[PDB]
């Protein structure tokens, strides 16, 4: 629409287990908080899924917490233009009728 | 990290970084056969997972 | 940069050229303007300010100065023919912000056009921390500082920060472009358990007994840190004395007899087999 | 003649001072970008017993 710039903007929502996911939300199963908010990445080793389990304790509280973010996306737009020039001795005198 | 050091003869299989050395991966390459294992439901109502 | 324009009055030929640059056609000169304009850079060419400075002269003599009547206002009869360096434009720009995990490479690449060749790059990086300014990477240690691609390998925390690139021309005319890393950290996967490499099984078996065995251990969960090691010396010394100096372990056979030493740092323990031979 | 400039990257239009700025520089879809579940193999598979 007319009178808004020349740029488009939208949100990207990026799913709980990917690795950018980047946040400080995380308090692991101890109870401690964590520098990640997400319990694992993309990442398929099983040592790291052992140990980022989420376990409940039989009588637990503020045990796990998660965190998701967002991201934007841009586009522009542009102007282009060309022209071209003649005389009317040019057309009016020239062999060839219907030149234009 | 499973597998032996890779050194720099290295045919090009992939490998990753187990205390400051470089490993082979190992993957599972499964078959899982019929009424091999069953799943403990409780309080499911007749399904896996509630 | 400033720009110089000559006029000739015969051809009807205006030629822009460098300040320092100079014509002995017969052109007279009419003045100079800045080709990226300070206020709108992106808004006029190098036709429009031609266009202003030929307003102001005369139409009789273009040396001298008039009024509106009498100045030099039909653009379509002139023609300009430009010998200044083309002007230094960024065909590419770095990606605003870039997003990775521990242990990754890197690469930024910018493309330039346009401008005096040759080109030279400079790369400089600034920290996260509070208080930080530019700082020249050292192109000795990584000689892709100097080229237009930059490459970082096994990125860490550290490594998070605003990169920018600088291209100088012959002149000293300069572009840039500004980046942002952003470096994604968990938490270390914690021991499970940790193995011995050359060798699991009989160590190295030397009849020599001066010979030395060599040892080192490793924790299998990737990323995982691994404390100082200690060992625990086990029935037969006679058979094999075993030293251990941080990780390396350090065993000489005494006797040929067969020995088992454990290995643990605090949690974790190792059953190593050392075999020795005659 | 470009008084209007580009009000982003950070250059100012001629009719705005140097204090304010345009309203509204860009147009927001309002349409999010999502990604679909993972979907899962062995678990159709499995045979379940009551306990």
């Amino acid at each position: 629409p007319k009178h808004y710039g020349k740029t488009i903007k939208v949100y990207e929502y990026v799913p709980l287990l990917d690795d950018r996911n980047i946040n400080d939300q995380g308090i692991d199963a101890s109870g401690a908080t964590i520098v990640n908010g997400n319990l694992y990445g993309s990442s398929k080793d099983i040592g790291n899924i052992t140990s980022k389990l989420p376990l409940l304790t039989e009588n637990g509280g503020r045990v796990n917490r998660v965190g998701f973010t967002r991201i934007a996306r841009e586009g522009s737009i542009h102007k282009f233009g060309f022209f071209y020039e003649f005389t009317q001795e040019s057309i009016d005198f020239d062999s060839d009728d219907g030149l234009m | 990290g499973a597998g032996a050091q890779a050194t720099g003869a290295n045919p090009g299989y992939r490998t990753s970084m187990v205390s400051g050395q470089e490993h082979y991966d190992v993957y599972p390459m499964l078959v899982v056969g019929d009424d091999s294992f069953t799943s403990i439901g409780f309080q499911t109502d007749g399904k896996s997972l509630k | 940069p400033v720009l110089k324009v000559m006029f000739h009055k015969d051809t009807n030929v205006a030629t822009v050229l460098d300040a320092s640059g100079s014509l002995s056609d017969g052109s007279v000169e009419v003045g100079t303007f800045h080709h990226p304009d300070e206020t709108y850079p992106d808004s006029v060419t190098i036709y429009h300010g031609v266009r202003d400075l030929l307003y102001k002269r005369s139409a009789k003599d273009p040396s001298q100065t008039a009024s509106y009547p009498n100045n030099i206002i039909n653009m379509q009869v002139i023609s300009i023919d430009m010998k200044a360096t083309p002007r230094l434009i960024l065909g590419t720009a770095l990606p605003r912000v870039i997003s990775t995990i521990e242990g990754k490479d890197v690469t930024w690449h910018v493309d330039v056009a346009g401008g005096k060749a040759p080109l030279t790059y400079k790369w400089q990086f600034k920290a996260n921390t509070v208080g930080a300014a530019f700082a020249d990477i050292d192109s000795g240690e990584n000689p892709t500082a100097k080229t237009a691609t930059l490459i970082n390998h096994a990125v860490t925390a550290e490594s998070a920060g605003t990169y920018k690139v600088i291209v100088t021309d012959a002149n000293g005319t300069t572009i840039e472009s500004s980046s942002l890393l952003v470096v994604g950290v968990q938490e270390p996967p914690e021991v499970a358990s940790i193995v011995a490499y050359p060798s699991p099984l009989a160590l190295s078996v030397a009849d020599d007994i001066t010979d030395g065995k060599t040892v080192k251990f490793s924790s299998l969960p990737a990323g995982s840190l691994i404390g100082t090691l200690s060992i625990k010396t086990q029935p037969d010394s006679g058979k094999a004395t075993a030293e251990i100096s941080g990780n390396v372990l350090t065993v000489k056979p005494v006797a040929a007899g067969d020995t088992t030493v454990v290995v643990t740092n605090g949690t974790k323990e190792v059953t190593v087999t050392v075999n020795v031979t005659e | 003649m470009l008084n209007y400039n580009a009000p982003t990257d950070g250059q100012k239009s001629s009719i705005d001072g140097a204090n304010s700025d345009q309203m509204q520089t860009f147009f927001w879809l309002k349409k999010a970008i999502i990604t679909a579940r993972k979907e899962q193999y062995f678990m159709p598979l499995a045979s379940v017993t009551n306990m």
